[PDB]
């Protein structure tokens, strides 16, 4: 196969600043017909890839002018004059000169921005879930940066260990922040035996940890 | 505009075959190559092969020559990909893409597994005082389903401001869960309509759950 090697594999850029990604093909992409069938694609999380650049340097319709493509032979570059928040995603080079057509591994473009503390929200289990015989307590950390955060659960002032799971969104395409959900899983019986449910959040942007809590039955 | 509309998600047993479709519109189907592409974690984007609908010419990736068969129906402007002797390594998202990958379908998620479908349980994340100043939060929990995928929207897609849908996460004991939340002005609580629309096509489970303060 023609191997497509991209550099860097992760690109961390502050909004408004230039960025570039290079691609090396293991065989020249110059075809017998004079054209060089090198394209660049962007894939946002949960979406299909979209072509941005083709024949090395031609821009697809609707692609901002800040994207340019260059190169020849085996070495190609995608350049972004100024990264905007909506440029985040995974960029792939791809060749269509030689069978089988092949893709690079992808370069993840992530955005740097200023520290932002999370807003914190806590949710008791729904009566419907309780009526169904289980219980999830959820703590939401919204619109924060950087991605790293600590979430500690306490039930009746007892520190919880090993009974929660966190999930983090992809970086936001408008403000470059993240959001994080922490689910504390207890049996319905355990949930009904305790009163105070609290999640304590520590983040670089918080001077002091933030705690949100509720008391079961104190609606 | 050019449109490539693929068939829905598939759950199939090991050893079976499956046929995925790509129905096109907005250009002359007979005069463009149609490619098929696999996307799987660890394998990346892999080109399976292509077919030229005007004359049935095909080129395959040798890696997939014994796995995939491409055909077309000019009457319905539809391209097909049949995958045979399926194994877990075939679980992936498959895309159709035109010409030099200039337009792509939305993808088809294929899961190869002996498991049966299980629809999600959908629970409200109910707002209250305990979900900050002038901002409140609400959401929906989409729990314990199989296989991928599930789609989630709010108010049939009319609500996008403040929406965060978390990734599906495969849990240790084999099922998936995700959640979707919305942050809104606290004034909107109990006054504005918030409906989370959950669709799990493999189980034919469609839920439109109204989320209200508890
Ligand atoms: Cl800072
Ligand atoms: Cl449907």
């Amino acid at each position: 196969d023609v191997v497509m090697t991209q550099t860097p594999l992760t690109l961390s850029v502050t909004i408004g600043q230039p960025a570039s990604i290079s691609c090396k093909s293991s065989q020249s992409l110059l075809d017998s017909d004079g054209k060089t069938y090198l394209i660049w694609l962007l894939q946002r999380p949960g979406q299909s890839p979209k072509r941005l650049i083709y024949l090395v340097s031609k821009l697809d319709s609707g692609v901002p002018d800040r994207f340019t493509g260059s190169g020849s032979g085996t070495d190609f570059t995608l350049k972004i004059s100024r990264v905007e928040a909506e440029d985040l995603g995974v960029y792939y080079c791809c060749q269509g000169t030689h069978f089988p057509f092949t893709f690079g591994v992808g370069t993840k473009l992530e955005l740097k921005r200023t520290v932002a503390a999370p807003s914190v929200f806590i949710f008791p289990p729904s009566d419907e879930q309780l009526k169904s015989g289980t219980a999830s307590v959820v703590c939401l950390l919204n619109n924060f940066y950087p991605r790293e955060a600590k979430v500690q659960w306490k039930v009746d002032n007892a520190l919880q260990s090993g009974n929660s799971q966190e999930s983090v969104t992809e970086q936001d395409s408008k403000d470059s922040t993240y959001s994080l959900s922490s689910t504390l899983t207890l049996s319905k019986a355990d949930y009904e035996k305790h009163k105070v449910y609290a999640c304590e959040v520590t983040h670089q942007g918080l001077s002091s940890p933030v705690t949100k809590s509720f008391n079961r039955g104190e609606c | 505009e050019v449109q490539l509309q693929q068939s829905g998600p598939e759950l199939v047993k090991p050893g079976a075959s499956v046929k995925i479709s790509c129905k096109t519109s907005g250009y002359t189907f007979s005069n463009s190559w149609m490619n098929w592409v696999k996307q799987r974690p660890g394998q990346g984007l892999e080109w399976i092969g292509r077919i030229y609908p005007g004359d049935g010419d095909t080129n395959y990736n040798g890696k997939f020559k014994d796995k995939a068969t491409l055909t077309t129906d000019k009457s319905s402007s539809t391209a097909y990909m049949r995958l045979s002797s399926l194994t877990s390594v075939d679980s992936a998202v498959y895309f159709c893409a035109r010409s030099l990958f200039d337009y792509w379908g939305q993808g088809t998620t294929l899961t190869v597994s002996s498991a049966s479908t299980k629809g999600p349980s959908v629970f409200p994340l109910a707002p209250s005082s305990k979900s900050s100043g002038g901002t409140a939060a609400l959401g929906c929990l989409v729990k314990d389903y199989f296989p991928e995928p599930v789609t989630v929207s709010w108010n049939s897609g009319a609500l996008t401001s403040g929406v965060h849908t978390f990734p599906a996460v495969l849990q240790s004991s084999g099922l998936y869960s995700l959640s979707s939340v919305v942050t809104v002005p606290s004034s909107s609580l109990g006054t504005q309509t918030y409906i989370c629309n959950v669709n799990h096509k493999p189980s034919n489970t469609k839920v439109d759950k109204r989320v209200e303060p508890k």
